[PDB]
């Protein structure tokens, strides 16, 4: 089902199984490095992330000392990082807006699993530059990056807010309206695990 | 949108960066407070560290990478086996160019096998306005316009990012700019540059490389520039009279 969905629920402690294989999974978790729902590192680390590839691309916004704490659970998970990109903020004017230094960028770490094969591997740059939306918000060219990369995939963000909803892309969030899915397996395996709709332990 | 502008034109993203308060009396500061440079050259494989004397402030580390010569190579495993931590002092910060690739990962552990925990990642990002194609490293999963050089502490004004053109195929310099970063953070006078070369002597450093053509250390003289009563200036202060 090309168009978007979404799953409100909490990430900890959904059955991603359910879900499916997808060829790229992107993630901005909330570290715990609070002004909204953090989790713990052990939390974090636990995440049943590799269950939803084979083959194929993790993209893991970082910050702080997530830094190596995500290039820490990225390897966990079963990835290699062979890439990273870097998000410089700039105004409207195209000049640019951590202790010791002033940040112009946020970094997100690129990790593969398994084999993925016909992939368009080459063509964006590891270097968005983009305006800033809200706080807190991703540049959405990073969405265009990943079509062109794998172009049709299944594709899963975790902790995505309502803005992230994109079609080809299955959201997971704790503050997204409701659940609504219309890939028929998903339907199917969803309505076999929760025949209640209530997602619990 | 950029990105799908470069996927267009070839113009790299950061091609389109415009501008790429003013109390420069740091940098007459820092000038005054510069010890002269000193220089010498030596095989860092084979050349026993402890010899550098005495700990240092800062440490700059510029390792010639293998994917530096795309068109002695060091890898992360010759960089690793460095006894970095004997010649730092207990207070002191380390900035090691770590390239774009694998570096990004295994610079992180030798800030950790050396003692220092990484507080700023500080990118070089290369613009192409006088170029606009490059071929790819097998793993890469996109086209890397971009090095990294990260900060590491060991102890109790300036963005993290330099933008300058990418040098000439097979120039391996490093944006002098790093060096303005390092400066104004005032963390003291004894600056080391492991793998510097002539074109990078500098005043308030010591240069250490296997391919500087003359040497001029000597540890007594070094030691002597930082004997009392100037052995805690920032680097930013005047010198005491
Ligand atoms: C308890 N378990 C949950 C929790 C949960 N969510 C909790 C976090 C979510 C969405 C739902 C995102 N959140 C958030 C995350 C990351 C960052 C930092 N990145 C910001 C973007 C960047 C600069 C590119 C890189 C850094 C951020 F600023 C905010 C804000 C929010 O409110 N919600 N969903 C399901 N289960």
């Amino acid at each position: 089902l090309f168009p978007p969905q979404w799953i409100c629920c909490d990430i900890r402690y959904l059955d991603v199984s359910i879900l499916g294989k997808f060829a790229v999974v992107m993630a901005d978790p909330p570290w715990d490095i609070l002004p909204y729902g953090t989790l713990t590192d052990d939390e974090m680390r636990r995440l049943n992330i590799p269950v939803l590839q084979d083959d194929g691309f993790l993209f893991l916004w970082v910050t702080g000392r997530a830094m190596e704490l995500g290039r820490e659970c990225l390897n966990l998970w079963g990835y290699e990082r062979v890439d990273e990109i870097i998000w410089v903020k700039t105004n409207q004017l195209q000049r640019i807006i951590g202790h010791w230094l002033n940040h112009g960028k946020e970094h997100c770490l690129v990790g593969v699993k398994g084999n993925p094969q016909g992939f368009n591997q080459g063509l964006d740059c590891d270097v968005i530059v983009a305006e800033v939306r809200s706080t807190s918000h991703k540049p959405d060219e990073i969405y265009g990056m990943i079509e062109r990369l794998s172009p049709g995939t299944r594709k899963i963000e975790l902790f995505g807010r309502p803005h992230n909803v994109q079609p080809n892309w299955i959201t997971l969030g704790n503050q997204l309206d409701g659940i609504h899915l219309l890939d028929p397996d998903v339907v199917a395996r969803f309505k076999q695990r929760y025949p209640d709709g209530i997602i619990s332990k | 949108d950029y990105c799908q502008h470069f996927v267009d034109t070839g113009h790299r993203p950061q091609n389109f960066i415009r501008d790429v308060e003013l109390i420069r009396l740091k940098d007459e500061l820092i000038a005054k407070s510069n010890t002269p440079p000193m220089y010498l050259q030596a095989d860092i494989e084979a050349f026993d560290i402890r010899e550098l004397t005495p700990k240092f402030d800062v440490i700059l580390l510029e390792p010639p990478l293998e994917e530096y010569y795309r068109e002695k190579c060091w890898t992360w495993d010759d960089i690793m086996k460095l006894e970095i931590d004997e010649i730092a002092a207990p207070r002191s910060f380390i900035f090691l160019w770590c390239g774009s690739g694998e570096g990004l990962d295994l610079g992180r552990v030798c800030l950790r096998k050396w003692g220092y925990r990484r507080c700023e990642d500080i990118c070089w990002i290369k613009t192409n306005k006088n170029n606009p194609t490059k071929t790819l490293d097998p793993k890469a999963v996109f086209q890397r316009t971009k090095e990294h050089c990260l900060m590491g502490i060991k102890g109790t004004v300036d963005i993290d990012l330099i933008i300058t053109e990418e040098p000439e195929i097979g120039n391996i310099e490093k944006p002098v700019e790093i060096f303005h970063i390092i400066e104004h953070f005032c963390l003291g006078r004894r600056r080391l540059h492991l793998f510097g070369r002539d074109s990078t002597i500098r005043p308030g450093w010591l240069t250490v490389g296997p391919t500087l053509t003359n040497s001029n250390y000597n540890a007594e003289t070094y030691a002597s520039y930082f004997s009392a009563p100037n052995s805690y200036l920032t680097g930013c202060t005047e010198e005491i009279e």
